[PDB]
């Protein structure tokens, strides 16, 4: 009638284990799935690359500091230049799946602050305008803003996540906390959500996965100073279609 | 026959949850209290488990709470001004159907990420006086492709195809229902992506987050007029959405907006909570204290 | 024809008004409907969502730090740690809820609050807090011998890093009204206060200040009533 | 005796706002997880 | 009884083709995709056949693509002005009935060649500034050798056969439902003949194409005045077509009109598809290739 | 009499609005309806007809010239012999077409559609052709390796002059909309290029220059959606 | 529950439009030939 | 399940052979037949010259030439003046008759080009303006080009068929193509189509009968320069009513 | 980055104090020669 704090996830060729461990988060209660036959549109039959490319790909580890904002990145964009998954992404028009984010933070039991781990569908950056009429150039966000690639884009008013909505509602999301007293992790199943069957991979970014520090990091001299946080996603249940000449972007 | 169905039309009643009676417990290993908000699970604890709770067979309705009934309400969603005196003597406007223009409906619409609905559309024309005299108006949709007007007497107020609604300013308002009309399953407020391939190298990047499934067209006005008239007429029109559905709910605007099409809040960001004098510092002077 | 009278009412155009209108395009068919997940079909569900109360809404506190509870080693014993309102559309730390914001889409309210404390320090820290709800009818308790007289949660830290306290549905009327303040306060719903039940005691060689996350959100039995207009933003110019 | 919930148009979409299907399932947003946590246990056990 | 007849009135959608799925095919003999367009017959290739389908099992409704819903839709016919001022204090105009004096209820009928409809005429009339103040017109329909007025107060309009509309211009637009009226089984758009015998060797040759089969008389219209009112009246005519039966369809016409009852294009003829630089050039950008 | 109360929408016209109106000839009998062989009653039957597509539509190029694709003996190989666009709706060589024309009169379209090529040139030429249907996302491709990477045919003249490249429904919305340009683009189908996979190889003594014939059609899934006025031929005053 | 399509008036023709009868028939257009010809042949042989 | 290439047509004492045939196009899937006593009007017993009139008349031949534009023949004018057929259509008013039109033209396989042969019905025939108003003469076609006869009338301007509708749009006919390259004929079986059972033979003409060329006729020297094109006709199920003095016109 | 992108174990340091990762039989002969080095790497079995 409770879940274990042990856990391990395997999809393809990979595994993480997790000794501290919350639970494992089934966004909106949906697993991810195949386009059904009743739902699709496209008359290409699918590629189902079934191991190649739905497996976890380690991307990115940022460095949790005192006074950090908070780092998000577009789950598409995130995966789309590396393994047989980017490839994929880049010669078929269109792409849909799932994903598995797991967030990757471990310290000592001396050290103490809490991450907030959401998965938002559709998010959509807003630019930060110095009360500029005359629709300049900074009334809308640069393309490095929108789709950060593997690097992710640290926040710049995490308070109303970079899209004027306020951050304490965020947690209507499918969402995990990082709280370095309970867990180390957090895991988030997400279905694909859009409201196409298929899309393409490289304009559309059908989820944003933010990871923001509510509690500052905060520890005494001599506990380890650099403390990472890595993110560690894989792709569940992929398909393509629409297969031609491969396109960066 | 088909009494029966109409008999079962009212709007039926279905209650708040109950509240069970319930009396202390003292032991160990069951702590109904103690939770883990980092599993991201919101708290299953009742009243029931916390205190010593009486029988309440609650009867309070729930049913104005619905999606539906939240939102099938007429809000403001466009104002235009068909311009035929002074330096603008048109007696036409195409205008380019956003229902983003006004912070109440939007506000609202905003809530949910997908939405696919019916819509009613109300058009309220009036002189700048408020007064209606009999002037026959023509209120024409043009959908994406149709060729827009560019004159009150260009021949695509001819309307062969177009749909088109012919109402004096003294007739109560128009009303017309609009299907679900889009490409895709929904429309979609939030659109975290670019229209078109490229390279999005642009110093503006006015392109981001458009999505063109929302694009419906335009409702082009005139007044069936053969000259100018010298009178301005402001047509509001107002939106109704009905046979509702939903989809990944978001958190309610707080900053306020800027542009149409666009989230964009200024640099003074305003909190989402009102400031007081300190953490410790209520506005409740409530009664007098018997023993103090 | 058919021998008709016009009643009152005619002609009115009611923007709430379920009915008929004509169809501008004859014979459509929609897009087919595909499963999308995340359908919600009431905004009870959406309430009923823990979501962080900005309890430290204090002048020149900023950005993510006006939703943390402070707390720290006290040198004395029986402090007051921090203290809110209960009234969900009320100006305050509820504002920064799903709750509070959808209450101020409706005019009156009911049913059971629900606030979870999540503890933020380190897994070396230990202590004891009183968590207590007053009723109305009282001010906010100035001693926590005060406040343990009414609805009241003893909070121990641990590996459940998280409790929940329920506002029990405590009121004469039905329902309470959103707007608060004046005659209106005859609708308020009390305080919650946070006393130190304990000290906040920490080994050598580690933060002796923390954070408590307050999430606040809607028990089962909530409800709301008579749908109306918030006064959450404001707007002064069309958006063109 | 109600008489309402009529269309009088061929198409569908222009019949009245459809406010008889009131459905709530609030598991799908407040308990989005996998092992299923009794009220009365501790959950990270 | 009748019950089961008003219930299954709503629009039944018929859903476009399903595709099946299909699997690649390596032998001779079986060559879908070979055709002979010399056969005058449209291929029959299917997708299924060419390419490697999946099954889609499609639900788009093809019900709008019906000639009845191509064609019921009300647009305009005839602009009939009924002067009384200035040089022409006539008060009344005899119109004769043509729908092929406008472009786009035009074009929509001469898809097909012949057509067999009902009708339903409205008249929107105003004066020129929009307005429409209370005076009584009177919309007398002429049938094909009945005596045309020629005046305001003529015996005519004692309508005592005649089929007459009285109707003010406040009022709604006037609304009546006329049948198929006509000689032969359906109207005839194309006539390729002469109406009469002879030898046809006028200078002008202006009978050829007339058939009196379409012609249906003319439209009558009046104000109801004692003397002259100086006051110019537009009636717009607008023709609703129910009931109908289509044959023989025909290429869309690509050339402008010039005359009415002719087919005439001028002599500087315009292409049918819009010109471009070579016959290997698109305007579609596109994206970035990947690898070049 | 019977009470009733008028609703917003009295006393307005909509022109599409199917409804009764009093008859102005009681009684009257129309004539007998004979059979008339050629009876249509879907434009869907019209779509599926094979019409010229004007893919020569250069300037410079008049009259019938514009109906032909010129195939001529090459001196290099894997060129390109022609291309064009398969937006129904776009202004260019699908203008021409009976689908093309249709489909101008409706906002949104959907399904596969179907050209037809025949060859017209000696029964001594021999050839081969790769026809391939790129699908969005990509400009013209430039060589005949990058367009083979698409859904292409390749086409062997014959006994058989005619072969047919199905234009596959790959899209991701349900509807494609037929306003095309600027964000509209978002609706584009793609491109069809013809390349040279062989020589067009001729004996002596024949012309070594020839022309293909494009007929463009729709297939059995085609559909459109939300008729409305074309924007084909224009009016500048009535045609008295 | 669905009230139209009834008709007021004695004339058949004062009825509205008959939107009920959708048929499709391509065959009379696209295909008018004597000898049918199979989709897997080859037409001219 | 195919077409043969070779076909014989045989009606009244006529006979037509063809060994490189595509097919026999049966316009609109109906064949020609009597007046059914349900749809006639006229109560005079109409005369039925079964094999007397319905037989195959070669009419015209016309030479294709590389720079030809077509030709054009409408069906009951082109027959009004030749046999027994043009007896009964001048000596009655009415007139009722479907036809099987079949054009011959052939030549080497050194040779290429393709016609486009239809059946237009109510081919209404429209005179070019030079943008004049005031309703002169040059607004409407003189009787040589809207009744040619049996010498047939070379189109004006093919790309319009001479009645400003699209040339490439004229396939929604019954049509069918002479490709040098595949056949040599063009067999097109027309019913009586017309909104009256019967109709005057002299002023009505029920269809335009178009031969266009779209390929143009391309060879190299040496190859035989004349090819001619050879127009062939038959009433079929010919009736006439209204006996009266023979009427030329 | 490019080692994870291989047969790998994600090991967490706690009570249980060993973690296993077996090396997985990919190869593509039924057996490897136990000699190496020179053409016998073409029996090499790879790098942890
Ligand atoms: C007779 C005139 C009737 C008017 C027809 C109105 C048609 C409106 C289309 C439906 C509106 C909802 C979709 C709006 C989405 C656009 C919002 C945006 O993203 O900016
Ligand atoms: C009370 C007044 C009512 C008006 C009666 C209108 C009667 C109209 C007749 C039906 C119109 C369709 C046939 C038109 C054909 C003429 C076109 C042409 O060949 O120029």
């Amino acid at each position: 009638g409770y879940s274990d704090r042990v856990a391990q996830l395997t999809v393809g060729n990979s595994t993480i284990t997790t000794q501290e461990a919350a639970n494992i988060v089934l966004s909106y209660g949906e697993w991810p799935e195949y386009c059904p036959s009743t739902d699709a549109t496209a008359v290409d039959k699918p590629t189902r690359p079934d191991v190649s490319v739905n497996r976890f790909y380690t991307l990115s580890t940022k460095s949790w500091k005192t006074e950090s904002t908070g780092w998000y990145w577009k789950f598409p964009d995130v995966l789309n230049d590396t393994g047989v998954f980017g490839q994929n992404a880049q010669f078929h028009y269109l792409y849909r799946s799932g994903f598995c984010m797991h967030v990757q933070c471990n310290a000592s039991k001396f050290h103490q602050g809490a991450l907030l781990v959401a998965a938002i569908p559709e998010f959509v950056i807003a630019a930060s305008s110095p009360a500029t009429k005359p629709n300049s150039q900074g009334l809308y966000p640069d393309f490095a803003h929108t789709n950060p690639g593997k690097d992710g884009q640290e926040f710049r008013d995490p308070y109303v996540l970079d899209a004027g909505i306020p951050l304490s509602q965020a947690l209507i999301f499918p969402h995990q906390w990082i709280n370095l007293r309970t867990n180390n992790c957090a895991t988030i199943i997400m279905p694909y959500i859009n409201a196409l069957p298929f899309d393409s991979a490289l304009n559309h970014s059908n989820f944003g996965l933010v990871v923001i520090p509510i509690s500052p990091l905060k520890y005494c001299n001599g506990a380890t100073t650099e403390v990472p946080i890595t993110l560690t996603i894989a792709p569940l249940n992929s398909e393509f279609s629409g297969l031609r000449q491969a396109i960066k972007q | 026959s088909a009494v029966s169905a109409l008999a079962d039309t009212t709007i039926s009643r279905v209650t708040a949850a109950n509240t069970a009676a319930s009396t202390h417990s003292l032991g160990t290993g069951r702590v109904p209290a103690l939770q883990a908000a980092e599993t991201g699970a919101s708290s299953n604890s009742s009243d029931e488990n916390l205190i010593e709770t009486r029988c309440v067979m609650n009867r309070n309705g729930v049913n104005e709470a619905s999606v539906e009934h939240f939102y099938s309400r007429a809000g403001l969603v466009g104002v235009v001004e068909v311009k035929d005196s002074g330096t603008s003597l048109d007696g036409y406007t195409v205008w380019p159907i956003d229902v983003m223009g006004f912070v109440q409906q939007r506000r609202k619409l905003e809530l949910s990420t997908y939405m696919r609905f019916d819509a009613e559309f109300t058009f309220v024309s009036n002189l700048n006086n408020s007064t209606t005299p009999g002037m026959l108006l023509q209120y024409m949709y043009v959908p994406p492709g149709a060729p827009k007007p560019d004159s009150r007497k260009s021949y695509q107020w001819q309307t062969a195809t177009n749909p088109s609604v012919f109402a004096k300013l003294s007739d109560p308002p128009p009303q017309v229902s609009v299907p679900f009309m889009s490409p895709a399953t929904a429309y979609q407020w939030f659109y975290d992506g670019y229209p078109t391939f490229g390279e999005h190298k642009q110093a503006t990047n006015l392109q981001y987050g458009q999505c063109p499934n929302n694009m419906m067209g335009h409702f082009a006005i005139r007044t069936v007029s053969e000259s100018t008239t010298g009178k301005n007429i402001h047509v509001r029109v107002y939106m109704r959405i009905k046979h509702v559905r939903a989809w990944v709910p978001r958190p309610l605007r707080s900053q306020a907006y800027m542009v149409k099409n666009y989230p964009t809040y200024s640099q003074t960001i305003t909190n989402t909570a009102t400031d007081r004098a300190s953490i410790t510092t209520t506005d409740y002077e409530g009664g007098v204290p018997a023993s103090p | 024809g058919f021998p008709t009278e016009l009643k009152p009412g005619t002609n009115q155009f009611l923007t709430t008004d379920d009915g008929t209108s004509p169809p501008i395009l004859p014979g459509f068919e929609p897009t087919p409907l595909i499963h999308i997940p995340g359908e919600f079909t009431s905004l009870l569900d959406l309430c009923q969502v823990e979501t962080i109360l900005e309890v430290n809404n204090t002048t020149g506190t900023t950005g993510v730090s006006r939703l943390l509870i402070p707390v720290r080693a006290q040198n004395n014993v029986d402090q007051l740690c921090a203290s809110f309102q209960v009234d969900p559309g009320r100006n305050g730390p509820w504002q920064s809820t799903m709750v509070g914001q959808i209450c101020r889409y409706y005019t009156q309210w009911s049913g059971s609050l629900k606030v979870t404390f999540m503890f933020t320090g380190s897994f070396m820290a230990t202590g004891k807090m009183l968590i207590a709800y007053t009723p109305p009818g009282s001010a906010q308790p100035t001693t926590r011998e005060a406040a343990m007289l009414g609805t009241h949660i003893v909070w121990d830290f641990g590996l459940q890093s998280s409790v929940t306290l329920v506002i029990p549905w405590i009121s004469n009327t039905h329902f309470r009204a959103v707007k608060t303040g004046g005659v209106y306060d005859y609708y308020a719903t009390g305080i919650v206060t946070i006393w130190y039940q304990t000290n906040f005691v920490v080994p050598p060689d580690t933060p002796t200040e923390a954070n408590i996350i307050a999430l606040g959100a809607a028990q089962k039995n909530f409800t709301l009533k008579l749908c109306k207009d918030t006064d959450e933003i404001q707007q002064t110019a069309e958006y063109q | 005796i109600n008489f309402t919930n009529i269309n009088y148009y061929k198409d569908s979409y222009a019949a009245s706002a459809s406010r008889q299907d009131f459905a709530q399932d609030p598991a799908k947003f407040t308990r989005p997880v996998l092992d299923a946590i009794r009220e009365a246990a501790a959950p990270l056990q």
